[PDB]
This record gives structure tokens, C-alpha cells and sequence, in this order.
């Protein structure tokens, strides 16, 4: 990596020693060292780059995002400079757009990733962090645009095959999406052994019945992707105890459980009020997760926060669980309603974490043809009774009665969460 | 978009820094 233009190379004796502070752990000395470089030699491109390393240093020994704000800028900087050379170009951009992602500063991070682009036209490991950037931002479509771009060029790229295949996948285009997510994780390539590739490489095998899908989880869970074949969240606390099914007193949750239970007709009758007379505040399930049929929730609380427009729907089920705080301050769950008509089968799938458990009260069972499978076990819901399973295990439902199934989901930590891992989890 | 039920989205957690 040649970093120094030619006056560099005439004051590499006192970058190194600015540089030798830095890499000493002398961060505070490294950052005043590289500062008075700067000011002597305010065209220095490693200068500026030495004074932009020490500040992402201090940000991450301080803990602070404003520091951090301060080397994204200085690592501009350096692009601005004259006479900079092409690899410290590169990797002042780079960096600078990483840690703009860092920060969630997603459009200034797309802002670098498409000046890059431009910069380094044939750099195909640009385009492809350009692609990442849209994803971050929810841009599958211009993202989707950019992979098609690589592929042209370099139709092997398998980082470019399995991030086009899982927006193939995203956008439903199942068979189409297995070859890419297939052939990148076979390539390889640094950046496809990611546990989403392998997530959502066997579900697309499993919506089009190719039994290949669970060697795939099996080799995920071998490399150390998921916890099992079984249990295939990606946002996890390792170590919690995981069964696919669990009774109230092994949650500890009995209090909650008795009183969803004693008060279940409540919870009901204003579930059913909301269907006659405020049928909007059920929204369609929105995450592809049906391969048929009418599945709508109603949503209380979301990720930890009560949602005070849908409590004034059911302000009675609202109030009685404001009691409640291992569900309603659980910030990876919800608290909803969820409404399932006849003819409909939900694919077989897992939630996101295995740091909660998932209540079900049963509200309106129609007598036939509503179960839930969990791992290798069906149950089925009852009028009034909670049934308690760990969404992060693979689980299936099917409506095939002859009326409307509704029940109320209760989300709450897993148990074995200690207070302080519940308060800095990053909420889901 | 987020990750209610599945694990549908690129990523499922907010970036924030420190
Ligand atoms: O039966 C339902 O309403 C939803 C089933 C499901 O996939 C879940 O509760 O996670
Ligand atoms: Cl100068
Ligand atoms: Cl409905
Ligand atoms: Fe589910």
C-alpha cells in the first residue's frame, strides 16, 4: 500500500514517529503529534490521514460518537488534499464511509460509497460495498441496480451472488434467488459466510420443496451460523436455554400467565371490537411469511414502546398489562393481536432472536383446523389458555377451520436475562 | 423495515454508534 506522494516521503521521519505513538497506544500524544503535523504540513496527505487514525482511535478508547464525527471528517479531508496517492485515497474513503455506517449516518455513507465509485470506476469491491450501503438504507432497488453491475462484469463475484440472491428472496423471486445464494456461498469469497446467505438460502429451498435445505442448515449450524438445525436466529444471547416449547412455571412468568388466563374475555372482547368497528388498526402481515390466506395483527407494543393510538383501541388489555414489564419493556417482542383466516399457511420460519419467548393466548379457536408446529411438535391453541414457544426455533401455521382464529401474542425476555442484559440489548 | 416476526431485513438493529 503506497501511501506517501512525494513530500511525504521527505517527512516520513516525523510521521513515523507521530505513527509509532499511535501504534504505542499513546493515543492522546499520537493525536497532538499528528495535529502539529498538520498544522506544519497542512497539505500532507498522511498527515491528515495519521491525525484522522488517531481520532477513530480516541472515539473508540473514549466511547464517543462526536470524536468519531471528527475522523469522518479529517478522513475527507485527506481526499481533498493535492497529490494524493490512489491506495490512501481508497482507504481514507473507505474508512470514512465505515464509520459513517457505524454512526447510522447511512446517506452521508452512500454520499462516499458513490464518490468512490466514480473514483475508481473498475474497483468491483466498491460497487459492491455501494450495493451494501443500499441495503442499509432499505434501497433494495437501487441496490439490486448495482449487483446487476457487478455480475455483468464479473458474473462470478460471489459476495455479488449471494446479495443479489437474498434480494431475489426478499422480493419473493424464490426460485429464482437459490443458484446466486447457492453458488456465492459455494464460491467462497470473503463475505459469504454470513448466516443470513445460509437463513435464507435454506427457506427458499423449503418454500419450493427441495429437501437440500436442512443439509444447508446443518453446515450453517457446523460453522458456527446457528445454534442448530432447529434454532436459526441471528440476533442472539448464547447460552440461553433452548427448547422449542416451555411450560409457565418453567418461563417464571405465572403471575403474567394467570393473568392473561383469569382475564382472557376482556382481551377477546376488545380484540373483537376492534375487528367490528376499527377493522384498520389490524394491519396485513407485512414480512412474506404467508404462502396463502388473511393474517392481519393489531400491534400494542412494539420493540419496548406502547403504541398510544393502538391502546386507545384496547385500553382495558393495555392497562392490564402495563403490570407487566418483562413483556412490555421487552424491546426485542411485540404485543399484538393477530388475526388468521381459513386457507392460509404460514411458511416455516424462525424470528430474529432467541432473547425472547413467545405467549399465545388463545381468544376465538374454531374447534377444527388451526395448529402450530414447533420444531418436530404440533400443538393447538384453546379459548382462554397461553401456549408458550421459542420463535427462534422453526415453527409453521395452518388455518383450515371454517371461521376466524384469533389470539394475542405476549412477547417477553428469555427468563435466564439478567437486568442488565435486558437494558442494553439492541432492540429488535 | 424491521424483524417482527422473521428475519426478512439486510439488517434487524438500529446503527448508533458507541
Ligand atoms: O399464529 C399466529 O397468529 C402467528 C404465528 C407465528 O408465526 C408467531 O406467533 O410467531
Ligand atoms: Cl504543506
Ligand atoms: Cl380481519
Ligand atoms: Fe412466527
Amino acid at each position: 500500500p503506497k501511501l506517501l506522494n512525494k513530500f511525504d516521503k521527505t517527512i516520513k521521519a516525523e510521521l513515523d514517529a507521530a505513527e509509532k505513538l499511535r501504534k504505542r497506544g499513546k493515543i492522546e500524544e499520537a493525536v497532538n503529534a499528528f495535529k502539529e503535523l498538520v498544522r506544519k504540513y497542512p497539505q500532507s496527505p498522511r498527515a491528515r490521514y495519521g491525525k484522522a487514525q488517531c481520532e477513530d482511535d480516541l472515539a473508540e478508547k473514549r466511547r464517543s460518537n462526536e470524536v468519531l464525527r471528527g475522523a469522518i471528517e479529517t478522513y475527507q479531508e485527506v481526499a481533498s488534499l493535492p497529490d494524493v496517492p490512489a491506495d490512501l485515497l481508497k482507504l481514507s474513503l473507505k474508512r470514512r464511509s465505515d464509520r459513517q455506517q457505524f454512526l447510522g449516518h447511512m446517506r452521508g455513507s452512500l454520499l462516499t460509497l458513490q464518490r468512490l465509485v466514480q473514483l475508481f470506476p473498475n474497483d468491483t469491491s466498491l460497487k459492491n460495498d455501494l450495493g451494501v450501503g443500499y441495503l442499509l438504507i432499505g434501497d433494495n432497488d437501487n441496490a439490486k441496480k448495482v449487483y446487476e453491475e457487478v455480475l455483468s462484469v464479473t458474473p462470478n463475484d460471489g459476495f455479488a451472488k449471494v446479495h443479489y440472491g437474498f434480494i431475489l428472496k426478499a422480493q419473493n423471486k424464490i426460485a429464482e434467488s437459490i443458484p446466486y445464494l447457492k453458488e456465492g456461498i459455494e464460491s467462497g469469497d470473503p463475505g459469504t459466510d454470513d448466516g443470513r446467505f445460509y437463513f435464507h438460502l435454506g427457506d427458499a429451498m423449503q418454500r419450493v420443496g427441495n429437501k437440500e435445505a436442512y443439509k444447508w442448515y446443518e453446515l450453517g449450524h457446523k460453522r458456527g451460523h446457528f445454534a442448530s438445525v432447529w434454532q436459526r436466529s441471528l440476533y442472539n444471547v448464547n447460552g440461553l436455554k433452548a427448547q422449542p416449547w416451555w411450560t409457565p412455571k418453567e418461563t417464571g412468568y405465572t403471575e403474567l400467565v394467570k393473568s392473561l388466563e383469569r382475564n382472557w374475555k376482556l382481551i377477546r372482547d376488545e380484540g373483537l371490537a376492534v375487528m367490528d368497528k376499527a377493522k384498520g388498526l389490524f394491519l396485513p402481515e407485512d414480512e412474506n411469511l404467508r404462502e396463502k390466506g388473511d393474517w392481519s395483527q393489531f400491534t400494542l407494543w412494539q420493540q419496548g414502546r406502547r403504541n398510544e393510538n393502538a391502546c386507545k383501541g384496547a385500553p382495558k388489555t393495555c392497562t392490564l398489562l402495563e403490570k407487566f414489564p418483562e413483556t412490555t419493556g421487552c424491546r426485542r417482542g411485540q404485543i399484538k393481536y393477530s388475526i388468521m383466516h381459513p386457507g392460509t399457511h404460514v411458511w416455516p420460519h424462525t424470528g430474529p432472536t432467541n432473547c425472547r419467548l413467545r405467549m399465545h393466548l388463545g381468544l376465538v379457536i374454531p374447534k377444527e383446523g388451526c395448529k402450530i408446529r414447533c420444531a418436530n411438535e404440533t400443538k393447538t391453541w384453546e379459548e382462554g389458555k397461553v401456549l408458550i414457544f421459542d420463535d427462534s426455533f422453526e415453527h409453521e401455521v395452518w388455518q383450515d377451520a371454517s371461521s376466524f382464529r384469533l389470539i394475542f401474542i405476549v412477547d417477553v425476555w428469555h427468563p435466564e436475562l439478567t437486568p442488565q442484559q435486558r437494558r442494553s440489548l439492541p432492540a429488535i | 423495515g424491521k424483524c417482527k416476526n422473521g428475519l426478512g431485513e439486510y439488517t434487524c438493529t438500529s446503527l448508533e454508534g458507541f
